[PDB]
């Protein structure tokens, strides 16, 4: 019934959800059809790219009904793709190797907020700060670039 | 935070004064770590007797003291209660500060040198101090203390200072008497460290260094180190 | 810049930089070891020669090298620019923050008038027959002697007597010792009327020679024997002054008696006494002991009401005191127990009233912070024209110092009074003291009514001779308070108003603090060139300490100007109002926007004049604001209550909707962008700190390598078209 | 270079950076803060005034 039974994170294709076997690990014994929930999802991602992968939340509840939710991509895969990387440091603060500039950290910050649910109390010096921790935690620093980067598609689980 | 985020933008004015503050104390402590507030200490006690062993004081919770004196002085010990003895380290001022008991009608100066708890039972055994007398010299311990500095180019980036020694034993011969020492390492380098004699050069008339306690002038304190990248990169390559 | 001049090696007398201020361990004191030190001088590395030398060579060549082919090819405007002082820096006790400078005025002898009323404190030598020899040869040698020393003990704080002069003096040494032989044997009815000659007429409160440990002995045994009142003579005779001379025990039994016997004290003036001595207490429990018993006692006569109110002005209890959690207010619910007991008497006769029993509720008043006794002050103001002739020295300052600052800072007066004792002041002009003097010159600035016949001939020659240096460090606010208030912009003169306060070896009180840094905005505006910093080390404490907005709860009480129209703000219209701002913790703004930088400040009855002007403080405060670009909508509360009811809503609207465009385009226009510019100068000024010197110069050439970035130039051009002509 | 219309030029390319390579650890000066910490707890206290005597 409404009672929550779990909370799962994942991470999906916009317009190719699927009923990949990778995900049924997580779904099979809660007796959700992959293939009505998928549906609904490619539904409303239909004004996405299809190449980009996002992340849903799932209030799986103890009737087997489900309440899906959608949510931003992976603030770190954002990055990768401006910074033209793949895998980042090992270590952090120690070696500080990589650079954006601001200009699209004020770009990628209307992303979480134009979408996920809990900024929208959130100005946008809180979001742009929030990063700049994720973003201490990688070997990443924000310094002025004029130049602009050339597309790259850096890897995602799915 | 305490308040919402959508008050707080309509109040974000209001923060200089929470930042205006913080100049006000911070540089008044880094100014005044030097100086000795000039507040009189007062310490009701009885004199030493025969009488008044160490276990028939310790269930009355009193405690002995002792004093050791100087040139031509003759040693005084006393009795005091316990609480008084960790009031006066309380104190930030403890290191140092004068500390006066009255038996009677007298006073005795003193200072803090240190004192004995028995371990294993750990109850106040004894207070020790040291004499102070205004003409004649007596040892104190001047603590030194770094102030930080964003005006030397070194010390900004990348680098290290290094305190060797937390202190100084000196020999007054004057009624006040710095409590501390403060530097500031504008003028230091890697290339030259400060040294003992750098201070010997800068203090008042009635203050002089005692060799006896200390190795050499010579002798440094504060040492910087080189530059991090250019070990760094050296370090990889 | 700096850096790149900077030395390659420092001197030991080099290491250790300059300061604006000497340590309190830098005096010059007894005993001294300067002429025996020798100096000590920093090794330089032996490899760091090798170094020195090689760059001091490829140096020495390209200087000729160069020159070779010359041959083929072809201030500080407060003590002027040189000379300045160095603050002595110390830490402090509490007491320079709140102590009333004694200087500039003839205390004792214009104190001992206020309480004279009292007789029974009234010290008398001649009362003393056996030792009155004695002790009277003693004052001689005091006096006669060099200095000033008895005129010193309570003015100059720094100084003592009871070890400076007493115990050095070998002839008073024998006086007292005289004593010592037969206090013991006295009766115990002529010691206390003794001990008021050693601690006011003599000053002796410490037990140096042991005289008060033979007087307890002699005091304790006959306790029993004294009355009441004669037991409260010697609390008044100790602890009236710094050192109680008693001990505790001693004063424990006065203490604990006399709470138990007040159903015996007869008349009221004994409870005056008492309450005037047992000021001290800091056990809460017993005052309302005395005020329980006062409520009991109705009082029948007029001299009694003067005779609580002076002595319940002085002897409050403090709130520090007081506990942390405590009854709202109840330090003012102590006060009206009396001010209710009292109001019928002193208003019923007030016409009956007298020059010495007149300046006494003048100041039983002020101290009191009250605004209701006017009734007293109408039959005051026609008391003074009609006796205005025969007044004394002393009446006419409490008068111009009382009516001043009448109900709670703000004045009571006509130009009748004041144009009245210009003349009695200026017959006594020679008598009075800087603080009298000075104190005159508040209440006509704080009027606007100074004569330009009067500001020549007495204030001009006084402040030019008096304001740098022999004027008490208090009396400089009454003056710091006036010259705003008179608009005044000579420089000359607010140099020495500058120059005292940072050659005063006091630091500034907190007490009298708000126009030291008044006149600090004040000056800025004005001229920008001056550096205050001298001027802030003398303010560093005050400043700590000092917040504005403490004022908050007293005036969300008694200001309904304040509240009505905020009402308006809140309910009915929409802005981001705020409430009570503090401007940099001098001013508190009535009501503001932000961030517009905007003001909505009020006139009223406290801030209007007759002539409907606003006061001078009213447009002191407006000036700064505009100094800071920080918007202003003066409101005059009587134009806005003739408004009619609906139009009044919309009238604000229309005014504040306007304030805030010629804000809004304000910083759009000027200070978004500037801030950039600003902002990336100080980005550089980082940069060039974290140079490697030794890397960067790499030679005698410097070759920066150079980043560009998009910059918008188009919305400011006076700063491209003045880096481009410098920068090449 | 030169300072253009459109432009900002600067000095010292490596240093702006190096400013941005720094990364304050939390750990080296560890010593400082508990002079510091056990100072600052009471500050809390005075924004909570602050930011709320508008509500009053």
């Amino acid at each position: 019934m409404a009672e929550i039974k779990a909370i799962i994170n994942l991470r999906l294709l916009a317009g190719i959800a699927k009923p990949n076997p990778k995900m049924g690990q997580s779904l099979g014994p809660l007796g959700i059809n992959m293939m009505h929930f998928c549906k609904d999802f490619n539904a409303a991602t239909a004004h996405i790219r299809s190449d980009i992968p996002l992340r849903v939340q799932v209030a799986a509840k103890v009737d087997r009904s489900y309440s899906y939710i959608i949510k931003p991509p992976e603030t770190s895969w954002l990055i990768k793709k401006v910074i033209m990387k793949e895998k980042l440091t090992q270590y952090a603060g120690h070696v500080n190797l990589d650079y954006i500039d601001v200009r699209y950290v004020y770009e990628i910050a209307k992303i979480k907020k134009e979408i996920d649910i809990d900024f929208k109390r959130a100005t946008l010096e809180s979001i742009c700060n929030c990063i700049i921790g994720q973003c201490n935690s990688m070997g990443v620093n924000v310094s002025i670039i004029d130049e602009k980067p050339k597309p790259f598609n850096p890897k995602a689980k799915v | 935070t305490i308040v919402g985020s959508q008050f707080d933008a309509q109040t974000e004015h209001v923060n200089k004064l929470a930042l205006d503050l913080a100049n006000k104390k911070y540089r008044k402590m880094a100014l005044d770590q030097a100086v000795l507030r000039k507040e009189k200490v007062v310490v009701p006690a009885e004199f030493r007797t025969e009488k008044d062993s160490l276990i028939s004081l310790k269930k009355e919770l009193r405690s002995p003291v002792y004093i050791k004196g100087h040139t031509g002085i003759p040693d005084v010990d006393l009795i005091a209660d316990n609480r008084q003895v960790f009031s006066i380290r309380r104190r930030l001022q403890f290191q140092n500060q004068s500390f006066y008991f009255k038996v009677g009608n007298e006073e005795f100066r003193c200072t803090y040198d240190h004192i004995q708890i028995h371990p294993m039972e750990k109850w106040l055994v004894y207070s020790k101090y040291r004499r102070y007398v205004v003409g004649k010299p007596n040892s104190i311990f001047l603590p030194i203390n770094i102030l930080p500095t964003f005006q030397n180019n070194a010390i900004v980036r990348g680098s290290e200072i290094v305190q060797l020694l937390d202190g100084i034993w000196v020999n007054s011969y004057n009624d006040e008497y710095p409590h501390s020492i403060v530097i500031d390492p504008e003028n230091l380098s890697k290339i030259r460290p400060l040294r003992i004699g750098d201070i010997h050069n800068f203090l008042p008339d009635g203050v002089e260094i005692d060799k006896t306690k200390c190795l050499s002038l010579h002798q440094k304190v504060i040492k910087i180190t080189g530059d991090k990248e250019r070990k760094l990169d050296i370090a990889l390559q | 810049f700096k850096g790149f001049d900077k030395n390659r090696w420092a001197t030991s007398a080099e290491v250790f930089p300059e300061k604006p201020f000497k340590y309190g361990y830098d005096k010059q004191q007894k005993i001294k070891t300067k002429q025996d030190r020798q100096w000590y001088e920093a090794p330089v590395g032996a490899m760091t020669k090798k170094r020195f030398q090689t760059a001091d060579f490829r140096a020495y060549q390209t200087e000729l090298e160069e020159a070779a082919q010359k041959t083929l090819e072809g201030k500080d405007e407060i003590f002027g620019e040189q000379g300045a002082p160095k603050r002595y820096y110390d830490r402090i006790l509490q007491k320079e923050l709140y102590f009333h400078h004694r200087n500039g005025k003839h205390f004792f002898e214009q104190a001992d008038r206020k309480i004279s009323f009292l007789n029974q404190f009234t010290p008398q030598i001649e009362k003393v027959p056996e030792l009155a020899e004695t002790l009277k040869t003693i004052l001689k040698i005091a006096t006669e002697s060099e200095g000033s020393p008895l005129k010193r003990a309570g003015i100059d704080q720094e100084f003592i007597i009871e070890d400076d002069f007493y115990s050095e003096n070998e002839e008073c040494k024998k006086l007292f010792e005289e004593i010592k032989q037969k206090v013991s044997n006295m009766n115990y009815r002529l010691l206390p009327d003794l001990c008021l000659v050693l601690s006011f007429k003599l000053r002796y409160n410490k037990d140096v020679f042991g005289i008060w440990e033979k007087i307890e002995q002699n005091f304790m045994q006959s306790i029993h024997h004294y009355p009441v009142m004669e037991l409260v003579k010697m609390r008044y005779a100790s602890c009236a002054l710094s050192p109680k001379s008693l001990s505790r025990d001693c004063l424990k039994a006065i203490h604990d008696i006399v709470f138990t016997e007040l159903h015996n004290v007869p008349s009221v003036l004994d409870l005056s006494h008492l309450l005037f001595a047992f000021r001290h207490i800091n056990s809460l429990k017993y005052y309302n002991l005395i005020l329980d018993e006062i409520c009991r006692r109705p009082i029948k006569t007029l001299q009694e009401a003067i005779a609580l109110l002076f002595v319940f002005s002085h002897s409050l209890f403090p709130n520090y005191k007081r506990k942390e959690i405590r009854e709202k207010d109840q330090d003012l619910k102590e006060k009206h127990k009396i001010v209710d007991h009292l109001a019928d008497a002193l208003a019923n006769n007030a016409k009956q009233i007298q020059g010495d029993d007149f300046v006494r509720v003048l100041i039983g008043l002020n101290n009191l912070q009250l605004t209701t006794f006017k009734d007293v002050l109408t039959h005051i103001e026609r008391y003074i024209i009609k006796n205005i002739d025969t007044l004394d020295a002393f009446q006419t300052s409490n008068a111009l110092y009382g009516f001043s600052k009448a109900n709670n800072n703000a004045g009571f007066g006509s130009e009748q009074l004041y144009k009245a004792l210009q003349k009695a002041a200026e017959k006594h002009w020679s008598q009075f003291s800087n603080a009298d003097k000075a104190r005159t010159f508040y209440a006509f600035a704080f009027q606007d009514l100074v004569d330009p016949v009067f500001r020549k001939k007495f204030i001009q020659p006084w402040l030019n001779e008096n304001l740098e240096s022999n004027l008490s460090h208090s009396e400089l606010h009454y003056v710091a308070f006036s010259l705003m208030f008179e608009q005044n912009k000579d420089a000359e003169i607010w140099k020495k108003f500058v120059k005292n306060i940072c050659k005063n070896q006091y630091v500034v009180p907190v007490l009298n603090y708000y126009p030291i840094k008044l006149a600090r905005y004040y000056m800025q505006s004005i001229f920008p060139k001056w550096n205050f910093d001298i001027y802030k080390l003398a303010c560093q404490d005050a400043e700590a300490t000092w917040d504005a907005s403490r004022q908050i709860d007293s005036i969300m009480e008694n200001n309904k100007e304040w509240k009505s129209i905020g009402v308006l703000l809140q309910n009915r219209l929409e802005f981001n109002s705020i409430g009570l701002d503090n401007f940099e913790n001098l001013l508190l703004i009535d009501w503001a926007i932000m961030p517009q930088r905007v003001a909505i400040m009020i006139q009223g009855a406290r801030q209007t004049l007759p002539n409907g002007k606003p006061t001078p403080l009213h447009r002191l405060k407006l000036q700064l604001l505009e100094n800071h670009k920080f918007a202003v909508f003066n409101l005059i509360y009587k134009d806005f209550e003739a408004i009619s009811p609906d139009q009044k809503i919309p009238y604000l609207k229309k005014t504040i909707e306007e304030l805030i465009a010629k804000q809004d385009t304000y910083i759009k226009d000027v200070e978004e962008p500037q801030q950039w510019l600003s902002f990336m100068d100080r980005m550089q000024e980082l940069t060039y700190r974290n140079i490697m010197i030794g890397e960067a110069t790499k030679g005698g050439v410097i070759d920066p390598e150079i980043q560009e970035v998009q910059f918008d130039w188009s919305k400011l051009q006076k700063e491209l078209k003045e880096r481009q002509k410098q920068e090449e | 270079x030169x300072x253009x219309x459109x432009x900002x030029x600067m000095k010292f390319k490596r240093e702006f950076k190096f400013l941005i390579k720094k990364k304050n650890f939390k750990f080296k000066k560890f010593k400082i803060l508990l002079k510091i910490y056990y100072s600052i707890k009471n500050l809390i206290n005075f924004y909570k005034i602050i930011k709320l005597n508008n509500f009053k």
